[PDB]
């Protein structure tokens, strides 16, 4: 039969082509992202994942940008900055997805916005799903 | 093979035996009243 | 688990229906939580902790104990879900209920100052719902020692009268002191009139059935390892670290009580 | 007609104050 | 993989239990027995307000103090025989909270707490009754004053005040003619009732 | 811990608020919707769920969209016209979630879009949720 | 950076007042 999966797997858009929405993570054990494209791209594309914590003036509203710092593994490479960043080669077929997902949590809420809004950038559609609830 | 590279597939979570349950019902007052049965949906005194 | 809610079945329906009514069932949730980890790690000179008199090692591995043990107990307090387990402070799930201000004026130009009266501790602790069972409270010795030594408007003690100090049986009374909570007094220096008066907002004492308010996770204790990677002819590193975590259960057992 | 499950995501405190029996009001 | 029929039938008749409880007391008599708060036949006893201002600038203020409690106890005509109280718990602890002029406490004094033997004192609490004191929050002077009419409490001898009349338990049966191959239902219901006795061997107290 | 959710509970933009997308299920056996808003509504909005067919010339993109039917539960009402719906009531605030999903699967794509363009509906957003890969 | 130790040479921790409840005025 069919399940109602959005009750325990919600899903939210990220990046729609042209903006960017903050996402609350804080009410869930997990959470991933999920990258998906709509016509042939023709250059590489990288993105830039930030997070946010709640405002002073109001506690259910997101602050300010701040970025992800890195957090290398055993056998693995430092970023340069040590900020970290996701890139999409030019090889991804229009009918096939891309999953990747941060190792840190930080703040409460996550953000997802490209490093420059170039032609290329508006093929591209990024959403968040968290897997597990804690309220 | 690290953890935030692969599936949740792979990681089954412990089930814990207790259930929260925060519903309550107030005292009652029945046991005041004065008891009658009956046998029809209709009586007359 | 979770049982969010029952639902309304059934009603009262006219004899002269044949049929019935379908009513809104309940509603059932799925919730899970997580395990944090406590990491930590030190450095010695090897010749410098060969030649001195003290037993810095031993002393350092009783120090770091002593420091996971303060902290775990703190961050199961006013702890944030980020990294380290949530605490009922922080969380601010539980109501909150604050104390009127006393008047120090003439009626016509009065002063608003704000007081905790004895009256306002029975009424704060007798207000407790009967069908959650029975609760303990939890305070500062300082903000017991203030209730403690209250007199009335002709000099004479409440409570305990007639005896040089008052000391009743705590566990009889269902009230538990440790020092780890804000203390409103500031060390016995407020807590009078003027200048010396509380301050609005500070917290005093909390109440809530524990054992169904807050839970508390064990996984793993303490262990204390060498680290070959760090280590060298000439000087030493060593690691250490245990696991554990917490979570809030029923929002609705839980009071606070602060100063208005 | 499906029907949806809706719940929220931020909660909100809430805070009452505490009146207690006035001085001997007398008549 | 969890059970819901069990499920399913605890709150079928947690509902009844709740709705039966509730309509005693404050059902009216169209679909449900009538309650006697919904009925108010009892005779009622007003409070006097207290002058909160000087004697020539009189402000009128409604108040409930020690004394009135035991005015209300204590004349009770002793011919209908046994009788109790019943109020919310709201009540009793704002009763147990008050203090004489001095400062000391009534009621249990020298001591934190009170913690009176209701079963000797004849006093039943019950969460369902109005609250008068507004969740804790009303009962003192100015913007906390009372509300005039307030329910406070009640006293009658209830085992010929009120009668509770019961015909036929719950029962659970599956209806064969709706249940195909690939489905299922089920039916429940009950029958019961009550009215009210004698109207005059009740009291009520409200605020004035 | 954290896991790369997107591998197994991807999800894709179904209703961006000005265009809709198909989404292809043929490769999972379960779906669901989620609902959420960004700005608060002044009136209900209803939306339609289509389905699509392979197309013919090339069997990798879709075909023309259809209605799809109702399904009435062991008991209760039916639709006026048979044909499944949804609506968002107005008291949604901005803060919260909605989860849907449909008993039957039909074609192998589905779509959603709304009766009415217009301001009410280009403040909602809805994303589509998969489960079980079975390739 | 040197990290210096320091500590005073007086003996005269500030002698802190006590402050106990005022008299019973009431609400």
């Amino acid at each position: 039969m069919n399940f109602n999966v959005g009750v325990d797997f919600p899903s939210f858009i990220a990046w729609d082509g042209t903006t960017s929405f903050p996402v609350k993570i804080d009410g869930f054990n997990q959470f991933g992202f999920t990258f998906k494209v709509i016509e042939e791209l023709t250059a590489d594309v990288p993105f830039n994942i930030f997070y946010h914590e709640a405002s002073e003036a109001d506690p259910c509203v997101p602050g300010p940008a701040i970025r992800v710092p890195d957090v290398p593994f055993c056998d693995g490479v430092a970023t340069a900055d040590g900020l970290a960043t996701v890139v999409i080669p030019e090889a991804v077929a229009v009918d096939s997805f891309c999953a990747g997902s941060v190792p840190c949590f930080n703040g409460p809420w996550i953000s997802i916005a490209p490093v420059t809004v170039n032609a290329d950038s508006a093929k591209v559609q990024v959403t968040v799903t968290m897997k597990g609830a804690t309220r | 093979f690290e953890a935030s590279t692969i599936g949740p597939a792979f990681f089954t979570p412990q089930v814990l035996a207790l259930e929260v349950d925060c519903n309550i019902e107030c005292a009652s007052l029945l046991d005041l009243y004065g008891q009658i049965e009956v046998s029809r949906s209709t009586f007359t005194y | 688990m979770k049982i969010a809610d029952y639902g309304q079945l059934g009603e009262y329906t006219c004899d002269a229906k044949c049929d019935a009514e379908f009513g809104e069932p309940g509603n059932i949730r799925h919730l899970e939580g997580k395990t944090y980890d406590y990491r930590g790690v030190f450095c010695f000179n090897r010749k410098n902790l060969q030649e001195a008199n003290y037993d810095f090692l031993s002393f350092m591995i009783g120090a770091a104990q002593r420091s996971h043990r303060i902290n775990r107990n703190r961050a199961l307090m006013v702890g944030d879900g980020i990294n380290e387990p949530k605490g009922w402070l922080k969380e601010d799930c539980f109501p909150t209920f604050l104390t009127l201000p006393v008047n120090t004026g003439t009626p016509e130009n009065p002063v608003q100052t704000p007081a905790f009266l004895a009256q306002d501790w029975r009424r704060f602790v007798t207000s407790f719902p009967a069908e959650y069972g029975d609760a303990r409270s939890v305070m500062h010795q300082n903000v017991f020692g203030y209730l403690a030594a209250m007199v009335d408007a002709n000099g004479r003690f409440l409570f305990g009268d007639g005896d040089l100090t008052f000391s009743p049986d705590l566990v009889r009374e269902r009230i538990r002191i440790s020092n780890c909570l804000p203390d409103p007094t500031e060390g016995n220096t407020k807590g009078g009139t003027g200048q010396d008066a509380f301050a609005a907002g500070s917290f005093i004492a909390a109440q809530a059935a524990w054992k169904t308010a807050y839970y508390a996770v064990e996984k793993r204790p303490m262990f204390f390892e060498q680290y070959e990677g760090g280590s060298s002819a000439w000087c030493v590193k060593y690691q250490f670290g245990a696991e554990d975590g917490g979570f809030v259960g029923c929002c609705e057992h839980g009071r606070v009580l602060r100063i208005g | 007609m499906i029907k949806l499950n809706c719940r929220p995501l931020c909660q909100t405190p809430t805070a009452s104050r505490l009146v207690s029996p006035p001085c001997f009001i007398c008549r």
